[PDB]
């Protein structure tokens, strides 16, 4: 199924400072008590990061993907559930789908015929006193597939929590010579509406030899067909740049501090 | 190399043919600086 | 013959003056080879690569990747269905006995007049305009009849080749183009034109066609060997983890020579090879039993020969610089006159309690001399 | 008055654990010996100092 | 004054054919002359 | 060279191709020792 | 040059001077009719620059 | 002129600041060179200053 | 020029295999029935 969901308030594109976030382990190589110097596609320190809301509002645009992307969300109720990456996004070429449906995380590469406004959607506490997934409106068709992964089954909560943000989730996406490399981190938080000032390193959790052109990306959120409530979440998109970084590994070999050399 | 002028190599050859020429100039010009800095490091001890 | 002969050979003189002379470095030789790789299980995707629903057209031939798998070619070489099974950079028997860094299957369908163009160094409309193998092509070409799989009695025109192009394509290029060929001197704008040809034509594959005029499904297995940390392997080689001995080690493809030892360093779950201040590999995770191993290159040092003048004696003593005596026995091994010094092991010289004026200087307060 | 004495296996620095590289390193002749002499002359004069 | 790899029977320097040799006069012999 | 790691070149190539790649590293390394020994012979004269 | 009707005998090879004109070399290099197009002091792609 | 630019004169690519010279090139010369063999003056091909 | 000794190795091969007769090659002629050393001094001659 495929639908356009037009009931939104107009807000300007917000911006916040990406203080010292967006460093990732550049290789799978152990180092300790050392200040290693490396040039790679890192997020520039103290640079303006583009800020998006779900609230009234449900900001989900198609965005550039150029030399790789930093994505971060400060979150409650598990509202950010996936991404689309690729060059045409309309089954003329293959594209990468990442989704977190309530059963289990799925990753796939196919000629996906994606919807103009793609989303996941959930029945909010409907008599069953459970939050229930029901709408999966991301692609109409998927023709030539050549990669598929599905995680072992589980039961993540769609529960409509209330309060400020309690989960931070950081990701770096790079598509190099056909290798789509995901670096990511999770850390607990207690913040109202901004990306927390602190240092973090992203570990490489998965690498996929997908072999496609990615020129852009889009993010998938959990929402009779118009007029609805979006559960509140904040998310941030930054673009990586080639920049020499100096990386302080501590005794236990974990990037503990970094310097952006410009 | 086909020239002493670095931009006249890059005005005429593509990446795969140019790097065979540019590397000669790098090898010879880095030998020139190491020679100069050696002469200056030896000289500086006459003045010290 | 002896250390004195090495000093005469070093100094290019048949007679050597009194002194201590540096000579060719001592270095412990490796005891054995050791291969330490991540445990494998599942077989490579041969049931997709050869028995898939439909295959590619040759004008735009498929490439499918083979990765994180156990490679077996005995099924492919014993199976009587394949009319061509030819290898251009390995022997076809040795395929099971061998490991690969990355692997792909170029997958497509062609006519029997053109199967000869799939071999490297060729020319003609397949070799020129859609599928060129490189001059150094390493891998194998495999072909079989598919008229019972891919054909319809009208001719299955789903399979396309290229017939024209601006140039002969570069090895492993895939050309998708449908833009019109300007055969005459005039340009061409829009979809069609006079004396232009469309650059593609389909084949007339029918179940009644005679052998060679039938659809042949071709797989070309391109693989590259040993040169990088590997992602495909055969059903065999990884070997038992020895410790505290000099070895020719290989961890995941990281080849080297060194002593192995149990490390107290901790590695986080994504980190495999550990490095030093100078970016040299000082440790590695065993990829099976997950424990961290210290690496050290096998014991070595300068070998210095203490001699009186040749005019005095042919007796000499030997210093293994910065090397513990316990490590010398590896190779004068008699001893009963050996001596550890701060400078290194001393062999052939007798330690004396009496302090004398320094004759030949060894280092760290020690000197040596020729005396009764 | 002095500095640390050093000596280098010029064959192990250039070609450590390779025979193919050691057999190519013979194409250059005296340099590894001339380098060992230099560092030995430096080292022997730290004791003189 | 700090030091490194003084030559006594004990990585990065050692591992590559580089060696540091001990002084002839130990810091005790230097102190007896002093 | 295609790598700085000597044992890698010896597995990525056969002899008549590897000799070109290995000689890059023999050339550059030998220039690194010749430079260190120049710096140390100049230094040793300041210490003398 | 390329589309004259008669060429010279190789003992008596003919030499035309090309002058006071714009040389779009992309036309010749992109023409499949040339079985050889070997340049010895430029790469062929650079000729327009 | 008087700004930093990526110039190209008759394929003489480079980077620099262009200013009106008082060097008087004889007709046969398009370029002047430095001690380092780099071009340090040029005659513009459309207005021959 | 002159030569101390000369040997004409004479044989028949397929036209695809002439490239294998060069020094530093592999393939079933070079590997199993006729190998030249990496330093081969001499000339390879072939005619259909
Ligand atoms: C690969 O398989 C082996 C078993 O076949 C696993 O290693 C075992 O680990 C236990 C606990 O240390 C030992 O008691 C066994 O003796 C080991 N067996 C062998 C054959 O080594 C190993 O865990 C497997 N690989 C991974 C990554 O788990
Ligand atoms: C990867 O995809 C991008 C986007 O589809 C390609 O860039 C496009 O190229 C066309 C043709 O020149 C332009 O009309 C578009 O405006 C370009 N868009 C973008 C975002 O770049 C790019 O060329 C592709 N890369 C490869 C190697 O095929
Ligand atoms: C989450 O997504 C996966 C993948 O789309 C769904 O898995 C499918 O489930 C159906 C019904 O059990 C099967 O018939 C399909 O074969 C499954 N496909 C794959 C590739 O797993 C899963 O059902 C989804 N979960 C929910 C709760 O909607
Ligand atoms: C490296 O990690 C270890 C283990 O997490 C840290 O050692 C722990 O330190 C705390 C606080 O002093 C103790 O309560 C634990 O008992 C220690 N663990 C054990 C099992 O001994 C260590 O501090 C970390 N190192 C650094 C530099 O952060
Ligand atoms: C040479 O190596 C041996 C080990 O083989 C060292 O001997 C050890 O010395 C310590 C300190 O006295 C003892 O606690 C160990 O039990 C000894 N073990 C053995 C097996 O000898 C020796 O000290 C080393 N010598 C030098 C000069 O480094
Ligand atoms: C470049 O163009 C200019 C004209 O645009 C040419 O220069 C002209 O030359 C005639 C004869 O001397 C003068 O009458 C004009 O006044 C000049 N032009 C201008 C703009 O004043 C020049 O010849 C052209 N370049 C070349 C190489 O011929
Ligand atoms: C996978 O299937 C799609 C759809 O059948 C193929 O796309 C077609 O490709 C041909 C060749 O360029 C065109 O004639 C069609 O117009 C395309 N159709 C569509 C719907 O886009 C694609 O080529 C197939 N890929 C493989 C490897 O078989
Ligand atoms: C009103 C409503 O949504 N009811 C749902 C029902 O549709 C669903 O089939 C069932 C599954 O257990 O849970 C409840
Ligand atoms: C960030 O935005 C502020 C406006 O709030 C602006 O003044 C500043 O120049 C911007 N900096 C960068 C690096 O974009
Ligand atoms: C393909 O199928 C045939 C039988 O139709 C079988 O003999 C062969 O082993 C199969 N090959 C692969 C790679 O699955
Ligand atoms: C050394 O000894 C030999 C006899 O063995 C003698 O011919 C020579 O003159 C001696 N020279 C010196 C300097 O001792
Ligand atoms: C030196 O004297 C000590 C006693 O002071 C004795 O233990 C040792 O064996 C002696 N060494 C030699 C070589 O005689």
């Amino acid at each position: 199924q495929c639908v356009n969901l037009t009931t939104r308030t107009q807000l300007p594109p917000a911006y916040t400072n990406s203080f010292t976030r967006g460093v990732y382990y550049p290789d799978k190589v152990f180092r300790s008590s050392v200040l290693h110097s490396t040039q790679d596609l890192f997020l520039p320190f103290f640079s303006n990061v583009t800020w998006f809301h779900a609230i009234k509002r449900f900001d989900n645009p198609v965005l550039p993907f150029n030399d790789g992307v930093y994505f971060a969300s400060t979150e409650k109720s598990n509202i950010i559930r996936g991404w689309i990456f690729g060059t045409t996004l309309d089954s003329k070429t293959q594209s990468l789908l990442i989704v977190n449906n309530a059963t289990n995380v799925v990753i796939k590469v196919c000629e996906f015929q994606f919807c103009n406004d793609p989303f996941l959607g959930v029945y909010y506490h409907k008599n069953n006193k459970s939050w229930m997934e029901s709408e999966f409106r991301v692609y109409s068709s998927a023709n030539n597939c050549t990669f598929e992964y599905v995680s072992q089954p589980f039961l993540m909560d769609l529960e409509g929590k209330q309060g400020n943000f309690k989960n931070l989730r950081e990701f770096v996406f790079k598509n190099i010579d056909g290798y789509f490399k995901i670096y990511s981190k999770h850390t607990p938080i207690n913040l109202v509406r901004d990306l927390p000032q602190g240092f973090s390193a992203l570990e490489p959790l998965v690498d996929l030899p997908i072999g496609i052109n990615i020129t852009r990306f889009q993010t998938l959120l959990a929402l009779s067909s118009s007029g609805w409530t979006a559960g509140a979440a904040a998310y941030y998109v930054g673009y990586l740049q080639p920049r020499t970084f100096l990386l302080k590994y501590n005794e236990n070999g974990t990037i503990t501090d970094a310097v952006d050399c410009a | 190399a086909i020239s002493s002028v670095l931009n006249d190599i890059l005005s005429r050859l593509d990446k795969v043919e140019a790097e065979v020429q540019i590397d000669r100039l790098i090898t010879g010009r880095l030998q020139s600086l190491q020679t100069y800095v050696t002469q200056q490091l030896i000289r500086a001890a006459e003045i010290r | 013959l002896d250390p004195l002969s090495e000093t005469k050979c070093t100094l290019k003189s048949f007679t050597v003056e009194k002194g201590i002379y540096q000579t060719s470095n001592f270095r412990v030789q490796p005891t054995e080879s050791i291969v330490r790789f991540p445990n494998i299980t599942n077989l490579c995707p041969f049931g997709e690569v050869f028995n898939a629903t439909r295959f590619a057209s040759v004008y735009a031939w498929n490439r499918k990747r083979i990765s994180n798998c156990v490679a077996d070619y005995s099924v492919l070489y014993n199976s009587a269905s394949f009319s061509t099974f030819k290898c251009y950079g390995v022997s076809p028997t040795k395929l099971n006995d061998l490991c690969f860094t990355n692997v792909y299957a170029d997958s497509f369908v062609i006519r029997g007049d053109e199967v000869r163009q799939i071999a490297p160094g060729q020319t003609g409309k397949i070799a020129d305009y859609n599928y060129k193998l490189p001059d150094d092509f390493t891998g194998c070409v495999i072909a079989w009849n598919s008229n019972n799989l891919d054909s319809k009695v009208g001719g299955n025109y789903n399979y396309l080749y290229r017939l024209f192009r601006k140039s002969n394509l570069k090895p492993f290029e895939r050309d998708i183009s449908t833009e019109i060929y300007q055969a005459g001197s005039t340009p061409c704008n829009g979809v069609e034109g006079f004396n232009c040809y469309f650059p593609l034509q389909s084949y007339g594959f029918q179940p009644t066609n005679g052998v060679g005029y039938q659809p042949y499904r071709v797989v070309v297995l391109s693989f590259e060997l040993l040169h990088a940390p590997a992602t495909v392997c055969g059903p065999k080689k990884s070997t038992n983890l020895v410790k505290n001995k000099c070895v020719n080690f290989n961890f995941n493809g990281l080849t080297g020579t060194g002593v192995l030892t149990e490390s107290n360093k901790k590695f986080l779950p994504f980190q495999q090879f550990g490095r030093d201040i100078a970016d040299t590999t000082d440790a590695v995770r065993d990829p099976q039993t997950l424990e961290i191993l210290d690496i050290t290159p096998c014991s070595f040092g300068g070998v210095s020969v203490i001699t009186p003048g040749t005019n005095t004696s042919n007796q000499v003593a030997v210093l293994y610089q910065g090397v513990n005596c316990t490590e010398v026995p590896v190779a004068y091994s008699t001893g009963s006159n050996v001596f550890q010094t701060r400078a290194g092991c001393l062999i052939g010289a007798e330690h004396v309690n009496n302090s004398y004026e320094c004759d030949i200087p060894i280092g760290a307060g020690i000197c040596a001399s020729y005396q009764t | 008055v002095s500095m640390t004495k050093t000596s280098v296996d010029c064959t192990m620095y250039i070609c450590g654990d390779s025979t193919e590289c050691s057999n190519l390193l013979l194409q250059y002749g005296s340099f590894c010996t001339q380098l060992n002499r230099a560092l030995t002359g430096i080292a022997v004069e730290q004791d003189k100092n | 004054v700090t030091l490194a790899d003084a030559g006594f029977i004990k990585c990065a320097q050692k591992f590559n054919g580089l060696t540091v040799l001990p002084p002839l006069l130990t810091d005790e012999m230097i102190a007896q002359y002093t």
